[PDB]
RNA sequence: AGGAUAGUGGCCUACCAUGGUUUCAACGGGUAACGGGGAAUAAGGGUUCGAUUCCGGAGAGGGAGCCUGAGAAACGGCUACCACAUCCAAGGAAGGCAGCAGGCGCGCAAAUUACCCAAUCCUAAUUCAGGGAGGUAGUGACAAUAAAUAACGAUACAGGGCCCAUUCGGGUCUUGUAAUUGGAAUGAGUACAAUGUAAAUACCUUAACGAGGAACAAUUGGAGGGCAAGUCUGGUGCCAGCAGCCGCGGUAAUUCCAGCUCCAAUAGCGUAUAUUAAAGUUGUUGCAGUUAAAAAGCUCGUAGUUGAACUUUGGGCCCGGUUGGCC
C-alpha cells in the first residue's frame, strides 16, 4: 500500500513470541536480516519478556548497545534485530551461551548450552548456484553464503558453521533416516527419523515422520530440518524432546510430580 | 412548589480582596444616557465621541462616506458608525438602542443610544 | 504490600541505568524546569519562518522603524 | 414429493423459486424497494423534529365518540405535513403554533391506531421540554 | 371523522379533582430488606385463605 | 487502538416474566438466602445452563474419547472443588439433574449461617459487606464467594473489623468518650 | 510483428482473421453495498448485521497532470481548471482539519481549543532528539461486572411447641403485630499522611470526623382479560381522557383524573424504530393448494430435474493390536 510499511500493529504478531493484548498498542516489528518476519523473534522480545532481565523497552537498549551483547559472533547492536532459529546469542557477561530452538509446543525457548556448542551452528542449503567466474555457492536458511563447498552437498542437506570462518566443518545428506527437527506448521517441535518420501513432482513434497514412540504423521519439504544420524543429536535438545504427547497426559504429569 | 434549589450560604473565594480599598483605586466610570428631540443630533455627537481616541480610524470612515452619497443620506457623514441595522440608514433615524463601551487615558464611559420618536418611546 | 525492588552494586552505576524521573522522587538529580510542551511546539514553528541565524532579519527590522 | 424437487443436482430450483415467493411477505417487501425510506415521512428513522402548523380537532371513529385533540406538523428534513397526536391528558394547552416538536411512533409500524384515524405518529417533546414531565409537573416550559 | 372541531377542555377534568396532600406514612425498607418484608407478607403468616389467598382484599 | 476487552453478561430472563408458579417459587430462594434481585437467581441459572450445554454435548459422544474424558473430568474436579457435586456422584450423569438449590447452598451467605458466626441469613449480609470474616488472610466483602471445599475451615474473623481481637472499633469509641467526660475528668 | 513498460499481456499501434459472452440468467438497472476475520439471535437447520479497536483495498472539495526518490499520479508535494474561500494601503499574495481538539451547518443522534512521552512502538548521520502515533485525565446511565439504602436484642399485651400439667400456669424450641425503647456494626462522603502517577486525580490503605428518621429519604411502570396485583374512597359523566389487542366513559366506570392499598423489575425502568426468536405465517430439514388465499382449458415439448435389473459372492487357515471379561 503505496510504500514499506514501518509499524506491525499488536495481533498481527505471530503467537510464538507471546505477547500480551494489554500493556501497550503497537507490537516490536523485525527489520531486514537473515529471516523472514513469521519465523523470527526480535532482540527486545527476547531479553523482557522470556529472560525477563530488563523491564521496558527503553532500558532494552542500556544491554545491547554498550558491549558484552553479540550473535553469532558480530555484536548486533540493534533493538529489533530478528533472530530465528539455530541463532546462537553468545553473552559475554554471566558465561552464558543461548540456543534459539522450538518448544515442544512451538514456541521459542529458553535454551542453555555450553562453550563448546556456542561455536558452530546448523544451516539447512535452500539452493546451489555458479555464482561469478564459475565459482559454486550454497544458500543457508540465514542468507549466508558459502564459496566452494563440497558438491557432494545438494538441495536440502545442512552443514556445520565455524562462526569463526565462512567453511563448512560437517554435511548431513538428507536420506530417509535422519533427525528431522520440524519448523513450521501444526507439528512446530517434533523429531523423529523418516521413513520414506513421496516424490510429487509438481511443488509441495510430503514427508513422512515415525518417530520413537510410534506416532506417524506428515510434514511438507519447508518444514524438515536434518539434525543428525539416526540417533546421536549434533544439537542439545530441549527440555521435553519434541514428543508432543496428548493433553489427557499432561495432566498426568503436571499433578504426579508437582501437584501431588 | 419544587423546581430548583436554593441556599443561603454565601461562599467564599480563594483570593478575597477588600471591597473599599479597591473602589478608591479603581477608575472612574459613568453611563451617561443621551436622549433629545427627534431632529436634535443626537447621535452625530455618538458617531463623533467615538472617532477620537482608538475605536474607528480613517480606514474605516471613508468608506462609509462611499455609502453615505450611495443611499441618498450624504449628510450623515457621522451617526452611522454607531447604528448598523437596515431600514435605518435609507430612513435616518434608528429602532433600538445600542451599547457601545468607552475607554479614555484617566476614567470609564459606557455610552448608549436612546431614540427620539414618540412610537419607540418604550425603546428608550 | 507487594511491590518491587532494584539494588545496585555502586552509586555512580546507579545514576546510568535508572531513569530520570526516579532519581528526582530520591532526591539524587535535580528536576529540570523547562517550558510546557505547547510553548515549545510553538517555539519551534517560529525557528522554521526564520532562515539562519536571525540577527540578520533583526537588522532590516531597525530600518524600518526608521524610514 | 410434496410438490417441491428432491433432486441431488437441484439447489438451483430451490433457491429461485424462495426468491420468488419472499414478495408475499411484509417485511421483505418494505426493506428492499424503500418504502420506509421514499414513502412514510421518517426516512429510516426512530424520532424526527418538526414544526407545529396548526391544532385538528379530530373526532375519535365508532363506536366512541371524542376528540383527540390531534395537531398538524411539518416536518423539517422532508417538508412533509404529518398529523400527530399528543398522548396525555391536556397538554395541547402546554404546545402552541410554530413550535420545533419531537415525533415518534405508535407500536405498529405505520398502520394507524385505530380510534384515532388518519394519525399514525405520536408528540414526546416541544423543544426540549420532555412532554411527560410537564404533565407530572416537574419541569417549566421556556417562554421562546 | 371530522377536522374542525373543538379545543376549550384541553384537560379540564385535571384542573377540577381536589389536590389532596398524600399521607406521611413511614419509610418502607429498600432493596434486600424489602425482599424480608415481601417474604413474610406470602409464607410467614397467611392472612386469609377463603378457597385461595388474595393479595389485596378489600374492606367488607 | 489497543486490543478490544471482551465482556460477556453473567445473567439471563425467562421467556415469561409473569408467572404464578415461577414468582412464588424463586421468592422461597430469596428468603431462606437473603437475595436481594431477581438478577442474582437469574445469574445462577444462567451459570447452571453452561455447565449442561458442557455434559449434554459429551454424552452424546462414544466413551474413550480425549475429548470427552478430559473435558469431562475437567467439568466434575471443578464441581467438586467448590463444594457442590459430593464424592460419591462423579458418574457425570448427575450434574444435569443438579439443581439451583446445591448453588446458592455454596455462598458465602449461608455458610456462614450454617457454620454458626451468623445469628440470622441477613445477619450474615450484614457481616459480609462491612469489612468481617476473612477467608484466609484476605478479607472478602462479597457475598457471591464461591466457597471452596478445602476453604471450608478456615473462615474466621478477622484480625482487624472489631470482635475480632484488639480493637474496640469505632462508634464503641465515642460513646466510651462521652461516658468518661461526662462523669469523670 | 513492432512500440511502450521494471516485466507478461490488444497495454498500444500497423496488417489480417470474425470472433467473444448468454435462461447453468450474459449485458443493463438498483444498492440508504468497502470486502473479510466476525456480530446479534441462541434444539437443529437458519435468518439478519458487519461505517468502526485486526487484515486487504480506496480517498484526502471535485477530476486531471507531473517533479524528487528504491518505493507517490503523494495533496500536513507542486502546477492548471471548476466549485468554495482568506488578506490587501485593490499592486498582489495565500489556502485545502474524511489528522488531534474546537466552531458553524445538518440533524432523532455522539466529548476537552487539557497533561505528557513516562510506558507502547516507530523515524533520524539514531541510548540521551522528536512523535495530537500512543498513553493519562476531564465529559460520559453506549454497553458489561460487583452490589449500600440496614442488622440484632429486651419489654408490653395475643397466638401457635412442649416437660410437668396440683384452680391464678411462665419457661425457652420459639413465629408476628407492636406510632415505649436499648446498646452495637458501618460505608457513601470529608480528610492528616502514605501509596498510585512523568507530575496529579481516582482506586486499594489508613489517624481525626461521619444514621436515629426533617435521614446520607429508590425510582420506573402497572392493578378488566391477555399478564402478577382492588369490584376500596373522591371527582368527572360517550365530555375529558385511557387504550400495542379485545375494549372502557350517561350515577355505585374492577381499566379516566387523584388518595390509599398492592404487584412486577430494581440503580434501574418505560417508550419509538430496525432486526431476531416466537413463525411449521417462507416450510431443504418442515407448509398449504376439493370447499378457508392457491394446480395453467388441454396436449406436445427442450434447457432443468430424475431414471429398471446386471459384470467377485462365498469358503478354508495363519499372525498380532484394540476394549471388556476371570483372576
Ligand atoms: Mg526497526
Ligand atoms: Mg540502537
Ligand atoms: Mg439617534
Ligand atoms: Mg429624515
Ligand atoms: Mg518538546
Ligand atoms: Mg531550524
Ligand atoms: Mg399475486
Ligand atoms: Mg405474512
Ligand atoms: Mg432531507
Ligand atoms: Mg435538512
Ligand atoms: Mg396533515
Ligand atoms: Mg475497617
Ligand atoms: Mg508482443
Ligand atoms: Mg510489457
Ligand atoms: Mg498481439
Ligand atoms: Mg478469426
Ligand atoms: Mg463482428
Ligand atoms: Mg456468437
Ligand atoms: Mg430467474
Ligand atoms: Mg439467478
Ligand atoms: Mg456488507
Ligand atoms: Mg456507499
Ligand atoms: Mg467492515
Ligand atoms: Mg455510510
Ligand atoms: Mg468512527
Ligand atoms: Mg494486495
Ligand atoms: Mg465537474
Ligand atoms: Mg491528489
Ligand atoms: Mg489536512
Ligand atoms: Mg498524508
Ligand atoms: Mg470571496
Ligand atoms: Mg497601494
Ligand atoms: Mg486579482
Ligand atoms: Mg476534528
Ligand atoms: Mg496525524
Ligand atoms: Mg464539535
Ligand atoms: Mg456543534
Ligand atoms: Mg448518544
Ligand atoms: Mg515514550
Ligand atoms: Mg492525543
Ligand atoms: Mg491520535
Ligand atoms: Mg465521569
Ligand atoms: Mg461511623
Ligand atoms: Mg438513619
Ligand atoms: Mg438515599
Ligand atoms: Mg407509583
Ligand atoms: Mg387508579
Ligand atoms: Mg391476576
Ligand atoms: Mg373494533
Ligand atoms: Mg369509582
Ligand atoms: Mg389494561
Ligand atoms: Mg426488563
Ligand atoms: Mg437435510
Ligand atoms: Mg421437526
Ligand atoms: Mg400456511
Ligand atoms: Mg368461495
Ligand atoms: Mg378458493
Ligand atoms: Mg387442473
Ligand atoms: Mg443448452
Ligand atoms: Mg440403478
Ligand atoms: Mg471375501
Amino acid at each position: 500500500a503505496r510504500g514499506p510499511k514501518k509499524h506491525l500493529k499488536r495481533l498481527a504478531a505471530p503467537h510464538h513470541w507471546l505477547l500480551d493484548k494489554l500493556s501497550g498498542c503497537y507490537a516490536p516489528r523485525p527489520s531486514a536480516g537473515p529471516h523472514k518476519l513469521r519465523e523470527s523473534l526480535p532482540l527486545i522480545v527476547f531479553l523482557r519478556n522470556r529472560l525477563k532481565y530488563a523491564l521496558n523497552g527503553r532500558e532494552v537498549k542500556a544491554i545491547l548497545m554498550q558491549r558484552h551483547v553479540k550473535v553469532d559472533g558480530k555484536v548486533r547492536t540493534d533493538t529489533t534485530y530478528p533472530a530465528g532459529f539455530m541463532d546462537v546469542i553468545t553473552l559475554d557477561a554471566t558465561n552464558e551461551n543461548f540456543r534459539l530452538v522450538y518448544d515442544v509446543k512451538g514456541r521459542f525457548a529458553v535454551h542453555r548450552i555450553t562453550d563448546e556448542e556456542a561455536s558452530y551452528k546448523l544451516g539447512k542449503v535452500k539452493k546451489v548456484q555458479l555464482g561469478k567466474k564459475g565459482v559454486p555457492y550454497v544458500v543457508t536458511h540465514d542468507g549466508r553464503t558459502i564459496r566452494y563447498p563440497d558438491p557432494n552437498i545438494k538441495v536440502n542437506d545442512t552443514v556445520k558453521i565455524d562462526l569463526a570462518s565462512g567453511k563448512i566443518t560437517d554435511f548431513i545428506k538428507f536420506d530417509a533416516g535422519k533427525l528431522v527437527y520440524v519448523t513450521g506448521g501444526r507439528n512446530l517441535g517434533r523429531i523423529g527419523t523418516i521413513v520414506h518420501k513421496e516424490r510429487h513432482d509438481g511443488g509441495f513434497d510430503l514427508v513422512h515422520i515415525k518417530d520413537s514412540l510410534d506416532n506417524t504423521f506428515v510434514t511438507r519439504l519447508n518444514n524438515v530440518f536434518v539434525i543428525g544420524e539416526q540417533g546421536k543429536p549434533y544439537i542439545s535438545l530441549p527440555k521435553g524432546k519434541g514428543i508432543k504427547l496428548s493433553i489427557a497426559e499432561e495432566r498426568d504429569r503436571r499433578r504426579a510430580q508437582q501437584g501431588l | 412548589v419544587q423546581r430548583y434549589y436554593k441556599t443561603t450560604v454565601p461562599t467564599k473565594p480563594k483570593k478575597p480582596h477588600d471591597i473599599s480599598a479597591f473602589v478608591k483605586s479603581a477608575l472612574p466610570h459613568l453611563s451617561f444616557v443621551v436622549l433629545g428631540h427627534v431632529d436634535a443630533g443626537k447621535s452625530t455627537l455618538m458617531g463623533r465621541l467615538l472617532y477620537d481616541l482608538n475605536i474607528v480610524n480613517q480606514s474605516q470612515l471613508r468608506k462609509l462616506q462611499r455609502e453615505s452619497e450611495t443611499m441618498g443620506k450624504s449628510s450623515f457623514k457621522f451617526a452611522w458608525i454607531m447604528d448598523q441595522t437596515n431600514e435605518e440608514r435609507e430612513r435616518g433615524v434608528t429602532v433600538s438602542i445600542c451599547t457601545s463601551h468607552f475607554s479614555t487615558h484617566r476614567a470609564n464611559f459606557t455610552i448608549v443610544d436612546a431614540p427620539g420618536h414618540r412610537d419607540f418611546v418604550p425603546n428608550a | 504490600s507487594v511491590g518491587f525492588g532494584l539494588v545496585y552494586n555502586s552509586v555512580a552505576e546507579a545514576k546510568k541505568f535508572e531513569p530520570t524521573y526516579r532519581l528526582v522522587r530520591y532526591g539524587l538529580a535535580e528536576k529540570v524546569e523547562k517550558a510546557s510542551r505547547q510553548q515549545r511546539k510553538q517555539k519551534k514553528n517560529r525557528d522554521k519562518k526564520i532562515f539562519g541565524t536571525g540577527k540578520r532579519l533583526a537588522k532590516k527590522v531597525a530600518r524600518r522603524n526608521a524610514d | 414429493g410434496k410438490g417441491k424437487p428432491r433432486g441431488l443436482n437441484s439447489a438451483r430450483k430451490l433457491r429461485v423459486h424462495r426468491r420468488n415467493n419472499r414478495w408475499a411477505e411484509n417485511n421483505y417487501k418494505k426493506r428492499l424497494l424503500g418504502t420506509a425510506f421514499k414513502s412514510s415521512p421518517f426516512g429510516g428513522s426512530s424520532h424526527a423534529k418538526g414544526i407545529v402548523l396548526e391544532k385538528l380537532g379530530i373526532e375519535s371513529k365508532q363506536p366512541n365518540s371524542a376528540i383527540r385533540k390531534c395537531v398538524r406538523v411539518q416536518l423539517i428534513k422532508n417538508g412533509k405535513k404529518v398529523t400527530a397526536f399528543v398522548p396525555n391528558d391536556g397538554c395541547l394547552n402546554f404546545v402552541d403554533e410554530n413550535d420545533e416538536v419531537l415525533l415518534a411512533g405508535f407500536g405498529r409500524k405505520g398502520k394507524a391506531k385505530g380510534d384515532i384515524p388518519g394519525v399514525r405518529f405520536k408528540v414526546v417533546k416541544v423543544s426540549g421540554v420532555s412532554l411527560l414531565a410537564l404533565w407530572k409537573e416537574k419541569k417549566e416550559k421556556p417562554r421562546s | 371523522a371530522k377536522v374542525h372541531g373543538s379545543l376549550a377542555r384541553a384537560g379540564k377534568v385535571k384542573s377540577q379533582t381536589p389536590k389532596v396532600e398524600k399521607t406521611e406514612k413511614p419509610k418502607k425498607p429498600k432493596g434486600r430488606a424489602y425482599k424480608r418484608l415481601l417474604y413474610t407478607r406470602r409464607f410467614v403468616n397467611v392472612t386469609l385463605v377463603n378457597g385461595k389467598r388474595r393479595m389485596n382484599p378489600g374492606p367488607s | 487502538p489497543r486490543a478490544p476487552r471482551t465482556y460477556s453478561k453473567t445473567y439471563s430472563t425467562p421467556k415469561r416474566p409473569y408467572e404464578s408458579s415461577r414468582l412464588d417459587a424463586e421468592l422461597k430462594l430469596a428468603g431462606e438466602f437473603g437475595l436481594k434481585n431477581k438478577k442474582e437467581i437469574y445469574r445462577i441459572s444462567f451459570q447452571l445452563s453452561k455447565i449442561r450445554r458442557a455434559a449434554r454435548d459429551l454424552l452424546t459422544r462414544d466413551e474413550k474419547d480425549p475429548k470427552r474424558l478430559f473435558e469431562g473430568n475437567a467439568l466434575i474436579r471443578r464441581l467438586v472443588r467448590v463444594g457442590v457435586l459430593s464424592e460419591d456422584k462423579k458418574k457425570l450423569d448427575y450434574v444435569l439433574a443438579l439443581k439451583v438449590e446445591d448453588f446458592l447452598e455454596r455462598r458465602l451467605q449461608t455458610q456462614v449461617y450454617k457454620l454458626g458466626l451468623a445469628k440470622s441469613v441477613h445477619h450474615a449480609r450484614v457481616l459480609i459487606t462491612q469489612r468481617h470474616i476473612a477467608v484466609g488472610k484476605q478479607i472478602v466483602n462479597i457475598p457471591s464467594f464461591m466457597v471452596r471445599l478445602d476453604s471450608e475451615k478456615h473462615i474466621d474473623f478477622a484480625p482487624t473489623s472489631p470482635f475480632g481481637g484488639a480493637r474496640p472499633g469505632r462508634v464503641a469509641r465515642r460513646n466510651a468518650a462521652r461516658k468518661a467526660e461526662a462523669s469523670g475528668e
